[PDB]
RNA sequence: GAAUCUCUUUGAGUGUAGUAUCUGUUCUUUUCAGUGUAACAACUGAAAUGACCUAGGCUC
């Protein structure tokens, strides 16, 4: 009935769940943490999920989440796969989207130890992100390079100074 | 009794005569039905003694009684000892429904 | 219509379900009726329900189901019109005469409830046209019905009705049944007639003098029932009726003289010693004159008058032996007596009551010739008399010769018996137990007969053979022959493999009586070989085999723990833990009792793991009995061993294991009465989580721990843990369901004696009045229980100041 | 929109308090 | 159902034996009367609390204080003192 | 009891009282009077339409 899935106890301090709600409390019985309902058997649970009140609680949680949350310059040459693994994924899912760059402040890190400098992060869907430290307060930060044409793409940075050789898979940034 | 609600006790002034329990109900407090540590003898009112009904067990009031019935220590501590005559009167729904269920 | 015709459909569907329906169906429909009975019209409820009970096709099963519904509706609605009163009396009234006392009682509860419901005035208006009825059956019924109403509402309120019917010159049957009402009133009230007997006597006396005989007889029986039910007191009243009984005895003879001798005979023991001698001697002449009466009634009365007159001090035992006794034994012991039981009971009991005045050796002396008679059912009665007589008088009177002939006849009549009866066992045993030391020269052949009877092909004679050993074993020890104990024990242990269970259980019982008596080391088989042959017997199923086997194994556990190796004991434990699924009770109680013996024998921790492994089973009997087993282990081997293991076991997430842990803790607390004090302190954080938990079962069961803990831990000086426990309990007062609320209330009452009345009251006085009609309804109950436990103990503790109440008490403010 | 909700919880029941501007309060 | 119907019955019995037992709605007068009776019975019953009341009231005899307490259990006893 | 041969393995009970927990279906408008409630609630009987103005009306 359970489809062989292990439903962890409430106290086990979280393998991804199917429905991330139904638990077993400190006692034996089954619980739905949204609706705060106690169910005796897994069939009653499947009737709860197929019930109307659980849907209402899921939507109310949806709204509850959606309301809150002449100089010197640098040039980088990033190379990508040679049709080695990209042969299994070609379903026009952002495949047309080129790599993207953003300047991030080190004030926020997974470890939060030291900080105080910027990073020129570069990202592509499958591959892993990449960063480059920029101690200099400003370099190559130009002044109206082109003649003010407005296709924002992502931002002034990307259109202003990036090139994506998609035929060879080479991303240049300067 | 404790477990069966439809039963009705007597609760009159206990007389000088001791109640009796059948071999089946033997060794049980008439109040809480506790098999352990007895304390005192039960005593039943005149209107619960008289004739043959005196010989019956004071709990099931069907089988004949043999041993004296005792109040457990706790029912003597709580004082439910001295309430009155602890003789069940009606037989209850359980026993009757058994009798007619079998035949 | 179509909306209310749906109700007319609902009642029909329900009543159908109760009468003919599934168990879980009728069980719920009963609830639906009881809760919905007020919203259905009693016109419709009874108007629909009553026509079913009239037809002849209904079985007793289907009839009692309708009866129960009638009772549950009557006890609720509380007010009823007279036509339905008459109908319900038409249906329920026939039950009082029914063949078995169960139907009698359940038909009696109806009328005793309706008497309160329908009130006094209505039922009497229903009976008045009924007593005048020409029918015999109806009058017979509503005599009993009228008496049930009389006890139900009290007799004085219904008394002038009886006086009217009895004294009525209009109709004769009205006098007749109006007198019978006094009969069944005398029967139901028991000794409690007493004070009312004078008022009742207003009826009987004049109603005795009617020209018609069948009334004169009924009055005579009423005087007998009132005379016996009264007992010695009632004399002062019957003096008025005592005179005409004699002018009636000396003349009317026939069937009436039987009734009047019943009356006077029942009047004797309540008479003064002066009169008793006279009236007895007057009665004895008529008795002797009437010995030859072929009528069963008259013989039954003669046995009554002889039955009573023996108690009179005036007549001497010599007078009885010289005259009355020989005329008694020869006439009333004729073999034609032994055939019909109701007269057998009276003859035997009469002989027994004569045994008091007569010499024991004289009574037994006259009872040896019937024992040696050839007729089997006659020898049986001759046994009954000897049994009860020996039970009263003992054997001290018997000379050696009668002591020989008696036991000879008991051996003979013992060996040819047919029906299964204990009367020999007890009786032949009652002889042995009394004269036991004097039994020795007779003991050798007796045992031999048993040793023959065990080899008999019929199963009954084997039962009866084995049973008589278990009675002799104690007197065989007194006769000192141990070689016969060993020879028996060996022969039984060899016969222990019998096919028939009913005999095998008795065999094991004899084994038990042998083992308890005899020296353990001198047992031949011996025990160490005995037990491994017993362990396969526990799986024999049935019952008696299981019961006797378990009690015997427990006897070994007490006396001989060290013989069987502990692994074999563990085999025993694994068989018992499976065995207690048995439906019977004493099987389970004995099993649980044996776990203490084994845990004492081998060790606690090897048994406890096995028990705790069994709490995961779904069935309730298994879990509860393993809880009791853990309790007994904790008692016998000490709580400090079991308590940490159980408290660890309570950590499991499963519900049933936790509830089982709490219950086992309840039992292990009520089993150790005083100890209990050192151990609290640990278990309050365990009760902490139990009293907190969501479901209503933990809060229930944990309070039961608090009862047994607080009762016998009170006054020890802890009292700071019981305040904690109470602080956790009080919010549960508002909880519904019967089971949790009674356990919680008991918990608060036990905590009252741990905290004291005042320290406990400080919580209650607040909402003791309160606006809410519910909090009030809840707290007045706890105040009721506290008031019953304590009256003068709460007096300093009331919240009363001179301006709080009007009068107060001026003297509580005085100081010297 | 949650019709029964305010009647359960007691809301959308007109009430008045004199001390603050004789103000109205929709729930207890 | 049947259990509550036993609760009412035992209520009627214990209210007969032990006299005052509040049920659900009991007037303040009905309860304060019970309190008064209990208190007076304690004052008279224990010879200690009777000595204390007798010496404190300075009465000539113990029995005067005891009968004073018994008489005080009737309502009309106040007015009776006022007519003296 | 002893002697020989072949092959295999190892090294769904039941009844009596009673709770707890899920799913399904309805929420008639609005006011007054009675019942009821700690207050609500719930239950019981009667009846709002037309017109005007910048949420409101000493409105008709
Ligand atoms: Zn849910
Ligand atoms: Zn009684
Ligand atoms: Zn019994
Ligand atoms: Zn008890
Ligand atoms: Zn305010």
């Amino acid at each position: 009935l359970s489809k062989g899935e292990n439903v962890p106890y409430t106290f086990q301090d979280e393998q991804v769940r199917s429905n991330p709600y139904i638990y077993k409390n400190h006692s034996g019985k089954l619980v739905c943490k949204l609706c705060n309902t106690m169910h005796m058997s897994w069939s009653s649970v499947e009737r709860h999920l197929g019930g109307k009140k659980h849907g209402l609680n899921v939507l109310r949680r949806g709204i509850s989440i959606e309301k809150s949350s002449g100089s010197v310059g640098l040039a980088i040459q990033v190379n990508y796969s040679s049709e080695v693994k990209e042969n299994s994924v070609d379903s026009d899912d952002k495949a047309k989207v080129p790599p993207l760059i953003r300047i991030v402040s080190g004030l926020e890190l997974s470890d939060t130890k030291q900080k105080g400098k910027k990073f020129l992060v570069i990202a592509y869907e499958p591959f892993e992100n990449i960063a480059i430290e920029l101690p200099p307060n400003e370099i190559l930060f130009s002044e109206n390079n082109d003649m003010d044409n407005n296709n924002d793409g992502v931002d002034e940075l990307n259109k202003k100074c990036t090139f994506w050789d998609a035929i060879s898979k080479l991303y240049y940034v300067q | 009794s404790r477990h069966q609600f439809d039963l009705i006790m007597c609760l009159k002034q206990p007389g000088v005569q001791t109640g009796l329990l059948c071999e089946k109900c033997d060794g049980k407090c008439p109040i809480c039905d506790s098999y352990v540590r007895p304390k005192r003898k039960v005593r039943v009112c005149e209107n619960c003694s008289f004739g043959k009904q005196a010989k019956n067990c004071i709990i099931c009031n069907l089988n004949v009684g043999v041993n004296d019935a005792f109040y457990c220590w706790e029912c003597c501590r709580l004082g439910k000892d001295k309430d009155g005559c602890p003789r069940i009167l009606n037989l209850g729904s359980n026993r009757l429904d058994r009798h007619f269920e079998k035949k | 219509l179509n909306k209310d015709e749906k109700k007319e459909r609902t009642l029909s569907m329900l009543l159908l379900k109760i009468k003919n329906g599934n168990t879980a169906s009728r069980r719920t429909s009963m609830r639906i009726l009881t809760d919905k009975a007020v919203t259905f019209g009693p016109e419709m409820i009874f108007n629909r329900l009553l026509p079913i009970l009239l037809d002849r096709s209904l079985e007793d099963q289907e009839r009692h189901l309708m009866i129960k519904t009638i009772d549950r509706v009557l006890y609720q609605l509380g007010d009823l019109t007279k036509p339905y009163v008459h109908k319900i009396l038409v249906v329920a009234a026939p039950l009082l005469i029914d063949e078995d006392p169960m139907v009698r009682s359940t038909g009696q509860e109806i009328i005793t409830n309706l008497s309160t419901v329908a009130g006094l005035k209505t039922i009497l208006t229903v009976m008045r046209p009924d007593i005048e009825n020409e029918d015999e059956y109806v009058r017979n019924v509503t005599s009993r019905a009228a008496a049930v109403v009389a006890k139900a509402l009290g007799v004085n309120q219904l008394l002038p009705f009886i006086n009217a019917a009895c004294h009525s010159r209009k109709s004769w049957k009205a006098r007749h049944t109006g007198i019978k009402i006094v009969q069944q009133i005398g029967i139901l009230l028991g000794i409690g007639v007493l004070n009312h007997l004078t008022g009742l006597m207003s009826c009987i006396k004049d109603c005795l003098m009617d020209d018609h005989v069948p009334v004169r007889i009924v009055t005579a029986h009423t005087l007998s029932t009132l005379a016996e039910n009264s007992y010695p007191y009632g004399i002062e009243v019957f003096n008025v009726v005592l005179e005409p009984l004699w002018k009636g005895i000396r003349s009317h003879r026939g069937k009436v003289l039987s009734s009047f001798l019943k009356a006077v005979g029942s009047m004797i023991p309540l008479m003064d010693p002066e009169y008793a001698g006279y009236y007895t001697t007057e009665a004895m002449r008529i008795i002797r004159r009437e010995f030859d009466s072929p009528d069963d009634e008259m013989k039954k009365t003669i046995l009554l008058v002889l039955q009573k007159c023996s108690a009179v001090e005036s007549i001497t035992p010599k007078f009885l032996r010289e005259e009355i006794a020989p005329e008694f034994f020869q006439k009333f012991w004729v073999r034609r007596v032994a055939l019909d039981r109701p007269l057998n009971k009276v003859v035997t009991y009469t002989t027994v009551t004569l045994a008091k005045k007569l010499g024991c050796s004289y009574t037994i002396d006259k009872l040896l010739t019937p024992l040696r008679d050839e007729a089997e059912p006659f020898r049986t009665m001759a046994v009954h008399a000897v049994t009860r007589t020996v039970n009263l008088l003992g054997t001290a009177d018997l000379d050696e010769r009668l002591e020989t002939r008696l036991i000879d006849a008991l051996l003979i009549a013992f060996q040819e018996q047919t029906n299964s009866d204990s009367i020999i066992f007890k009786g032949f045993g009652a002889v042995t137990v009394s004269l036991d030391i004097r039994m020795k020269p007779f003991l050798a052949p007796i045992v031999s007969t048993i040793l023959n009877h065990l080899k008999h092909k019929t199963p009954l004679v084997r039962q009866h053979a084995a049973d008589l050993c278990a009675i002799l074993i104690p007197v065989i020890k007194n006769c000192h022959e141990f070689e016969m104990l060993n020879k028996l024990n060996i022969i039984l242990y060899e016969s222990l493999g019998e096919v028939y269970p009913e005999v095998l259980g008795s065999i094991i019982n004899a084994m038990y009586c042998i083992t308890s008596v005899m020296d353990l080391d001198k047992l031949q088989p011996p025990i160490n070989q005995i037990l491994p042959t017993l362990t396969p017997i526990l799986r024999n199923k049935h019952r008696k085999v299981e019961v006797n086997t378990i009690k015997f194994v427990g006897l070994i556990g007490k006396l001989a723990p060290t013989y069987a190796p502990p692994k074999e004991w563990m085999r025993i434990c694994f068989e018992l833990l499976e065995l207690l699924k048995s439906t019977n009770k004493e099987i389970r109680r004995s099993a649980n009792a044996t776990f203490g013996f084994i845990a004492e024998a081998i060790g606690p921790h090897d048994v406890l793991v096995a028990l705790l492994n069994n709490l995961k089973v779904q069935e309730r009997q298994l879990r509860v009995c393993t809880a009791v087993a853990i309790g007994i282990v904790a008692k016998v081997c000490g709580p400090y061993n079991v308590l940490p293991v159980i408290m660890n076991e309570y950590t499991t997430p499963e519900t049933n294991v936790q509830n089982g842990v709490l219950k086992a803790m309840s039992f292990m607390f009520e089993y150790i009465g005083n100890m209990s004090k050192d151990y609290i302190y640990f278990i309050t954080p365990l009760l902490e989580d139990a009293l907190t938990d969501r479901d209503l079962v933990h809060r229930q069961t944990a309070s039961n721990v608090i009862t047994h803990l607080a009762l016998n831990c009170s006054g020890t000086g802890h009292e700071d843990a019981f305040i904690h426990l109470m602080n956790l309990l009080i919010p549960n007062i508002f909880e519904t369901s019967p089971h949790a609320i009674m356990r919680i209330l008991e918990g608060l009452e036990a905590l009252s004696q741990a905290l004291g009345p005042g320290l406990f009251m400080n919580y209650i006085w607040a909402g003791l009045f309160h606006p809410a009609k519910n909090v009030r309804k809840a707290f007045w109950r706890v105040y009721n229980n506290m008031y019953v436990m304590y009256q003068d103990a709460m007096v300093p503790f009331y919240p009363v100041t001179p301006d709080n109440n009007e009068e107060y008490i001026e003297e509580l403010d005085l100081v010297l | 929109m949650p019709y029964w909700l305010y009647k359960l919880h007691g809301l959308d029941r007109e009430y008045r308090c004199e001390i603050c501007s004789n103000k109205v309060y929709n729930g207890r | 159902m049947a259990e509550k119907q036993r609760q009412l019955k035992l209520q009627k019995i214990y209210k007969q034996k032990y006299i005052g037992l509040g049920d659900e709605s009991t007037t303040r007068e009905q309860w304060q009367r019970n309190v008064r009776n209990d208190t007076l019975n304690t004052l008279q019953g224990h010879s200690a609390s009777l000595e204390y009341v007798s010496l404190s009231r300075g009465d000539l005899s113990i029995r005067d204080t005891r009968i004073h307490l018994l008489k005080s259990m009737s309502p009309g006893y106040k007015a009776y003192l006022r007519e003296e």
